[PDB]
């Protein structure tokens, strides 16, 4: 190895940005679904 | 032909060429520390540590 | 030859030399006997090749491509005896004995492994002429015999002349008037006898030795494993050699 | 405190670290056409080119 | 189609061998 | 008739990409419950 | 200062992540290629004619097979006890079909297992340990050796050998009931008492040192945590395991001395593996296990029948019907 | 199939002579013992 | 003919489980970079 990293961060996400990225998902999943499954 | 008692399955003379090359090529090596010492230096242990 | 004759037993073997047939030397005129009985016929293909839909350039006529044989020394026939019976416009061969089939298999473009039994069963010969020449040429017609015999089991455990009949593990098929008659073909087992035309030519005639050898070709059909598919035709050509006594 | 956006800038100021990250997207693109052209043999039939 | 299923989990087990080897959390004493 | 490879196109769209969120959100509530030094931290 | 002796102190150190050492020259390029064999026979490899009898037997992943059914089938009959490299072969169709890449597997397996077992002999002579892990080692070694090497022997074939699968094993472990009788063998007697009581010991001290741990954390962490890497203080109280194993059964039963402990827990499995390995290897050679089939008789002369009567009875039903095809003649000499 | 049979006689004898001028090279005397 | 219900068992007794296992291990080393105060704390 050699030393650590100064370019470590952390990640975020908040309560209110998951319910974003949920939704996102399954709105896609609804609209999607039916051309899928033809 | 398989069932042939051949030496080492040397089928061909080339593979032979083959043989000589790997033993002796390594061999080389080996002489490049170990050989050229002194073949008359004894010990009265039950292991040496002699020398590199 | 008798230059095969010479050597012992342990030095032939593991060499692939009694897969091959003998070299015969020269070229000459023998005449066969009233009782003139052939001894030593081997027969060896060294080419094969299986009828095929071949992809040329926009067509697709059927051509043979060749095929490399998978099992491996197995090929040769050999000590195949039978009187040579003098007809008086042509002289005429019949086989009695001898080991006069070889099974074997080969592989084709796509991985298709077509095993096929090659045999000169019940073969009847004809040439032109009454004496082995140069120039003679005698073939005739072979009857293959199925390449399983009808007590082979197959991995259900069904066959021709014993095992099962149905489904061993699919014991719901037999419900209903119809029964597992969607089936049928595959339960059936039916031994299969087919023909094979070879033809034989001699080039090369030992008269001081009476040993003759030349080239042939042989055509016959593949096997179907008794009704499981479409035999497909086979070609093969290579070189034989026989003792005419 | 990068968002989820934001969470391969750290490769910015690292060139060591900006290598292996392209390597391992060429060792992904390489696997794909690889195992993509053993998928379509298993699938493909030379029956007829006609 | 079916057998693809079966590769996917050997590769995907050899995966987490090869993460377990040479990832490993190495223990240190103090 | 239906595509079956359409159930494993809409049933890994949902659960891999959307497992994929919860767990971005659960470290940054262990970060949180982490530098607070309370009874959570450990 | 030489080449040699800076390849001689890279392949030797203990600093590498792992040991090479003096048999890692013949174990990683054994086993290496024994693996990446084995992984495309296993999902693409044609069907092998095992029997001899062209009747070629799939086993392999893209000629529908799955987990369990597909298995690297050993070579056939018609080659036998040969030897059949790839170069012999005059193709690699005809090496494919006869059976190929069983020997290749095989043979390059039994180099690097027996590679590796000498290379735990040599990291512990470079760490200061005494030495005999690797006689441990010896028993599985003994039984991958009886199966894939001994038994080919002496049954004169390589298709006898177990195939390299999961269906494949218990259509060796049946067949070799039928042939052998070895539930009869007091070597595989021995070894059921190796194992079953090898998992006995097993669980017996994991438990014992479970139940005597010290308080060390608290109820809310784990109780591993209790242990911190490479202390010098015990981490359980032995005295208290010896009292309550000495009140379990009796107290003259029990090992007060945790090495004489430790060492049984070593000596039990691996002299069950050591006589069971032979029980295969004397069951090769057609020494089968015990008879006692018409063994009762009556006054009159009938024969009363036992429970190995009713044993021989299953074993007619395998005998009459494994390799249903190759047979000819009224008995298996193979 | 003779060309594959060269490869492998070369591949063998290597790794067969690193093994016995290994423990040539004063192997019983690479020990945490001294030296 | 398999039963095309099982892609959904195994693709998902894989998946979901182990996606599971995943997350217990990251909000891990988020509440241990979450105490350690420097640089990834926030
Ligand atoms: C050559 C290609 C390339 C490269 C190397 C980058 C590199 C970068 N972009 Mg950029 N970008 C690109 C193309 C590229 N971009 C294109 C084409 C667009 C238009 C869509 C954008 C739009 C864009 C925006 C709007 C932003 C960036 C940002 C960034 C930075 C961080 C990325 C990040 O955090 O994402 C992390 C991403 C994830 C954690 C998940 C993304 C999930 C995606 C949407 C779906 C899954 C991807 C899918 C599997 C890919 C299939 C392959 C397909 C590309 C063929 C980084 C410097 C960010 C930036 O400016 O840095 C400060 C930012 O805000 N990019
Ligand atoms: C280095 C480790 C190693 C070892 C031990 C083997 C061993 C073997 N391989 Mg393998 N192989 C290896 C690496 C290795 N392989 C690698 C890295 C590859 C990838 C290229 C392969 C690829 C490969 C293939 C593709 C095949 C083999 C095959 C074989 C077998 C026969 C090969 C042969 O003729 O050996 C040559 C051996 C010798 C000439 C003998 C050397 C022994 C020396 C001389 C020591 C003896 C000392 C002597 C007795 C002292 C006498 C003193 C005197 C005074 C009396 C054999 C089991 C074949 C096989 O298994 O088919 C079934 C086969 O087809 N191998
Ligand atoms: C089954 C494998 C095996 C293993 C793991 C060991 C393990 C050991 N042997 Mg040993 N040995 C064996 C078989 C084995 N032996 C056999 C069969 C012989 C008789 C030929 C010997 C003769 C022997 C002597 C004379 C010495 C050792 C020594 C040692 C120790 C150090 C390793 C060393 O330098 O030996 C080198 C390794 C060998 C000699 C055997 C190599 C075995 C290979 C890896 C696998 C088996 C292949 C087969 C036997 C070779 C056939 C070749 C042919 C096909 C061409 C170690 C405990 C040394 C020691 O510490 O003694 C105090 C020592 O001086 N052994
Ligand atoms: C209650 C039932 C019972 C029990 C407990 C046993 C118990 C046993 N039987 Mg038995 N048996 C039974 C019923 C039973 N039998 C019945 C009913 C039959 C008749 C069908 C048989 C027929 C039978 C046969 C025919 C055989 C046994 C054998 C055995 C032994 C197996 C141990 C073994 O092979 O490990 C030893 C370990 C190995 C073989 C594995 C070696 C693995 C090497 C070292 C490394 C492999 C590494 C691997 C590839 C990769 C590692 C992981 C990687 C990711 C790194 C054991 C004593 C076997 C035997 O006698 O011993 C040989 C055997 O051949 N039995
Ligand atoms: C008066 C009237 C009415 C008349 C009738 C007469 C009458 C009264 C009759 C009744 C009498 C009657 C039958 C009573 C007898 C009672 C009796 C014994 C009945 C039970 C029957 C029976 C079959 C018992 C025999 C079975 C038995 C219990 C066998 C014991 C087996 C045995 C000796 C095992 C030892 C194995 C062993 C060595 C284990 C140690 C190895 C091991 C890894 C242990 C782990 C371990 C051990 C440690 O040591 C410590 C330290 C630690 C750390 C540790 O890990
Ligand atoms: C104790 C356990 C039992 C020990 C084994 C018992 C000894 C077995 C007999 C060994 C025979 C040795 C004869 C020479 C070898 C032989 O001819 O093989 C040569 C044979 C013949 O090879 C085949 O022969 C055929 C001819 O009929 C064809 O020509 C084939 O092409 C050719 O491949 O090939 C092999 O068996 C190769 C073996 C490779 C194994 C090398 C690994 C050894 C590494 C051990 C480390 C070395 C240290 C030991 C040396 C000291
Ligand atoms: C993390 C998420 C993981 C899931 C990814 C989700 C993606 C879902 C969408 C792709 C799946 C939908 C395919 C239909 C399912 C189906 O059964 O198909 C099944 C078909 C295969 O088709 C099957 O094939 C078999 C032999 O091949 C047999 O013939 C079957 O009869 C036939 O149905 O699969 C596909 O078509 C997969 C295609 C995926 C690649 C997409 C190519 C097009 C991409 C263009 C990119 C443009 C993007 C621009 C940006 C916008
Ligand atoms: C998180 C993981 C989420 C995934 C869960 C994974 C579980 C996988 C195992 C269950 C799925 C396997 C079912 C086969 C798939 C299949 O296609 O089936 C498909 C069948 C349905 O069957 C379909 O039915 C249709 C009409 O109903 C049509 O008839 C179809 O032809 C027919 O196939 O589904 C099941 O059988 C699901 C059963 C699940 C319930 C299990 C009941 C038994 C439980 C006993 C519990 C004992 C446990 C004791 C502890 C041990
Ligand atoms: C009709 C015929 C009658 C029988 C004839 C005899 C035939 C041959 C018998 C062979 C006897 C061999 C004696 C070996 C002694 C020895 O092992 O000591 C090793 C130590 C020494 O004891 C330890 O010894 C130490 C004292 S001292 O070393 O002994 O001085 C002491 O510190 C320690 O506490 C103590 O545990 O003992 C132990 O650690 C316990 C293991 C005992 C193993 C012996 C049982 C036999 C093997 C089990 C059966 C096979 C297993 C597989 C079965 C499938
Ligand atoms: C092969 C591997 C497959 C990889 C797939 C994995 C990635 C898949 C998921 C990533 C995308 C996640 C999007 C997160 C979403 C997210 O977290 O939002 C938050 C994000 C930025 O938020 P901030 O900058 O406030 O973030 C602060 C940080 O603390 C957290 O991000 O917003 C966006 O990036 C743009 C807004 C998109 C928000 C969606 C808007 C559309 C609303 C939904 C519309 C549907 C309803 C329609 C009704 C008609
Ligand atoms: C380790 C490492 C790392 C990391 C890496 C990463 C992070 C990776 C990524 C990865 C990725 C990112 C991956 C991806 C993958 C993907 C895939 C694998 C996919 C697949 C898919 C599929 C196959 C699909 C299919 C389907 C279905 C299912 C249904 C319908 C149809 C289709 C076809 C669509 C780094 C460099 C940092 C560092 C060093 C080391
Ligand atoms: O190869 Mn496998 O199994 Ca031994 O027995 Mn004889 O050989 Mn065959 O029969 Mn039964
Ligand atoms: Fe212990």
């Amino acid at each position: 190895m050699t030393g650590p990293n100064p370019n470590k961060q952390a990640v975020e996400l908040n309560r209110t940005s998951l319910y974003w990225g949920l939704l996102l998902i399954f709105v896609l999943a609804v609209l999607f679904s039916s051309y899928f499954f033809n | 032909t398989e069932g042939t008692n051949e030496w080492f399955g040397v089928d061909d003379l080339r593979l032979l060429a083959v043989l000589f090359l790997g033993h002796w090529a390594i061999l080389s090596l080996w002489l490049g520390s170990y050989g050229d010492s002194n073949e008359d230096e004894d010990f009265f242990g039950e292991i040496d540590y002699s020398a590199r | 030859k008798s230059q095969i004759n010479e050597l012992s037993y342990l030095q032939v073997k593991g060499t692939g030399l009694a897969n091959r047939c003998a070299e015969v030397v020269g070229e000459d005129s023998i005449k066969p006997k009233p009782g003139a009985k052939l001894v030593d016929m081997c027969i060896e293909p060294k080419a094969w090749a299986v009828e095929e839909e071949v992809g040329k350039a926009g067509k697709t006529e059927k051509k043979f491509v060749n095929s490399k044989v998978m099992t491996r020394q197995t090929y040769t026939l050999d000590a195949i005896e039978g009187p040579i019976t003098v007809d008086g416009g042509k002289i005429t061969f019949n086989e009695k004995e001898g080991i006069d089939y070889a099974a074997t298999t080969v592989q084709l473009p796509g991985g298709e492994r077509v095993p096929f039994l090659f045999t000169v069963k019940d073969l009847v010969a004809k040439g032109n002429g009454d004496t082995f020449k140069p120039g003679f040429q005698m073939g005739g017609d072979f009857n293959t015999p199925s390449y399983r015999t009808g007590l082979f089991l197959d991995p259900k455990g069904r066959g021709g002349t014993t095992g099962y009949d149905m489904a061993v593990a699919l014991p719901a098929l037999q419900l209903g008037e119809e029964g597992d008659a969607e089936l049928f073909g595959e339960n059936n087992k039916v031994f299969d006898i087919t023909q094979g035309r070879i033809e034989m030519e001699v080039n090369k005639v030992n008269a001081e030795d009476s040993e003759i050898g030349g080239v042939f070709v042989a055509t016959q059909l593949s096997d179907t494993d008794m009704g499981s598919k479409t035999p497909k035709k086979v070609l093969t050509k290579g070189i034989f050699y026989a003792k005419v006594d | 405190a990068l968002p989820w956006y934001r969470v391969h800038t750290v490769v910015l100021n690292d060139p060591g670290r900006l290598i292996a990250v392209h390597l391992m997207h060429t060792a992904l693109v390489a696997g794909w056409a690889g195992s993509m052209a053993l998928y379509e043999l298993a699938v493909f039939d030379p029956s007829d080119p006609v | 189609m079916e057998a693809l299923v079966y590769t996917f989990l050997l590769i995907g087990t050899l995966m987490v061998i090869f993460f377990a080897v040479f990832f490993r959390e190495t223990p240190r004493i103090l | 008739e239906v595509q079956f490879g359409a159930y494993l196109a809409v049933l890994l769209g949902t659960f891999l990409p959307a497992l994929f969120l919860v767990n971005l959100f659960i470290q940054t509530e262990a970060r949180k419950a982490g530098k607070a030094g309370g009874q959570d931290s450990d | 200062v030489s080449l040699w002796e800076r390849f001689c102190a890279w392949i030797t150190s203990t600093e590498n992540r792992l040991y090479i050492g003096w048999f890692g020259c013949l174990m990683f390029p054994t086993l290496l290629t024994a693996t990446s064999c084995f992984i495309i026979a296993f999902i693409a490899a044609p069907p092998v004619d095992i029997d001899g009898i062209r009747e070629p037997v799939a086993g392999s992943l893209l000629y529908g097979n799955n987990i369990i059914s597909g298995a690297v089938v050993p070579s056939s009959n018609a080659i036998g006890m040969h030897f059949y490299p790839i170069w012999e072969a005059a193709s690699i169709d005809e090496w494919l079909y006869n059976g190929g890449p069983y020997q290749l597997i095989v043979l390059h397996f039994l180099l690097g297992v027996s590679a590796y077992m000498g290379r735990e002999w040599e990291l512990s002579y470079r760490l200061g340990m005494r030495p005999w892990i690797f006689v441990a080692f010896s028993a599985p070694v003994a039984a991958a050796s009886a199966v894939f090497l001994v038994y080919p022997i002496g049954q004169g074939s390589f298709s006898d050998g177990m195939p390299l699968g999961i269906s494949g094993t218990f259509n060796f472990m049946l067949v070799f009931q039928a042939e052998h009788n070895i539930l009869m063998h007091p070597f595989h007697m021995a070894g059921v008492a190796g194992v079953f009581g090898g998992s006995l010991f097993s669980a017996m001290h994991g438990s014992l040192v479970t139940s005597s741990l010290i308080r060390e954390t608290t109820e809310n962490e784990s109780t591993n945590y209790g242990y911190k890497f490479g202390q010098e203080e015990e981490t359980y109280n032995i005295v208290a395991a010896h009292g309550y194993f000495g009140r379990l059964i009796f107290q003259y039963a029990s090992f007060n001395n945790s090495r004489a402990l430790h060492f049984f827990l070593a000596l039990w499995p691996v002299v069950g593996i050591w006589i069971t390995s032979m029980g295969i290897s004397t069951m090769a050679f057609n020494l089968n296990g015990f008879n006692f089939n018409q063994s009762v008789v009556d006054s009159q002369g009938r024969v009363i029948n036992t429970w190995a009567d009713i044993l021989n009875r299953a074993n007619l039903g395998i005998e009459v019907m494994h390799e249903r095809n190759a047979h000819n003649f009224p008995l298996d000499l193979a | 199939m003779l060309t594959l049979k060269i490869l492998v006689y070369t591949t063998v004898i290597f790794f067969v002579s690193l093994f016995i001028f290994g423990f040539l090279s004063s192997d019983p005397s690479r020990n945490p013992n001294r030296k």
